[PDB]
């Protein structure tokens, strides 16, 4: 949605290029609030987990 | 014993005096078979590093790595 | 330096203190992380 | 199915079993990030180690 699109490179051949959007990314891991799931209603927390 | 030393690519160091760093130094040297193996790189991958250790492990057991 | 002092200083405890991996293919007692607690070179 | 008409795709890729414990990341490491994955998951509960 927000566009800003980083891709992790090819580190295997001497790059050392971070990856930009690592902890924003990581943001959408932490803002990753839904409903739906055979389990149940799987949200992250501020810890991460369920 | 047989150590391992690698460097990155910092402070423009070579690779002789790394040789001569060990060589008349260590008069107190109380184990006979040690020996240096100094080494550079021409990469900054971690992919390079588990194949060098991996060569270097069986190479002829080094026991350090710097 | 610390090196060869703690494979000088453990070399007169036990004798086979070299004991390496052969390869990381294909799957030690006297280490020296209970020995370099303390240890000096060159004052 | 329900994420719209946008051309992006999706391609699968799983790496299985190794006995030794670091050739099994060696095989992660060349095998995804050639590929540039985005996410990693690991399901092996039943290891003897
Ligand atoms: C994307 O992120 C950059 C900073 O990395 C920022 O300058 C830019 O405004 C962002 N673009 C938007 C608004 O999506
Ligand atoms: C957890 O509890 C309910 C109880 O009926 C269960 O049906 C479902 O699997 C789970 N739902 C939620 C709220 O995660
Ligand atoms: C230079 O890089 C190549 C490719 O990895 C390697 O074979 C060679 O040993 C390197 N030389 C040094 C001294 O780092
Ligand atoms: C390290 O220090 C302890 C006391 O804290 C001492 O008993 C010991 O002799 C020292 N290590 C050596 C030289 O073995
Ligand atoms: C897509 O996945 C297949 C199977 O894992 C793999 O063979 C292929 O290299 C991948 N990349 C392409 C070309 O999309």
């Amino acid at each position: 949605e927000k566009e800003n699109i980083t891709d992790p490179p090819r580190g295997c051949v001497g790059n050392t290029n971070i990856w930009k959007t690592g902890p924003l990314f990581k943001r959408v891991l932490m803002s990753s609030k839904y409903a739906d799931g055979v389990t149940g209603r799987v949200e992250f927390n501020e810890d991460g987990d369920r | 014993l047989n150590i391992a030393v690698l460097l990155g690519h910092s402070h423009d160091v070579t690779e002789r005096e790394l040789r001569n760093l060990w060589g008349p130094e260590q008069a107190t040297g109380l184990p006979l078979d040690v020996n240096v193996v100094a080494l550079l790189m021409n990469r900054t991958d971690p992919k390079s590093l588990i194949t060098h250790v991996c060569d270097l492990m069986s190479g002829a057991r080094i026991h350090g790595l710097v | 330096g610390i090196l060869t002092t703690a494979a000088s200083s453990m070399l007169e405890k036990f004798s086979y203190i070299p004991e390496a991996k052969a390869s990381c293919y294909g799957q030690p007692l006297h280490t020296l992380h209970q020995f370099m607690v303390n240890v000096t070179w060159d004052g | 199915k329900r994420h719209g008409s946008w051309k992006i795709q999706l391609n699968a890729t799983s790496v299985t079993h190794k006995p030794n414990a670091i050739q099994m990341a060696l095989s992660v490491c060349e095998d995804l990030i050639s590929s540039q994955v985005y996410a990693i998951l690991v399901s092996h509960p039943p290891t003897p180690n």
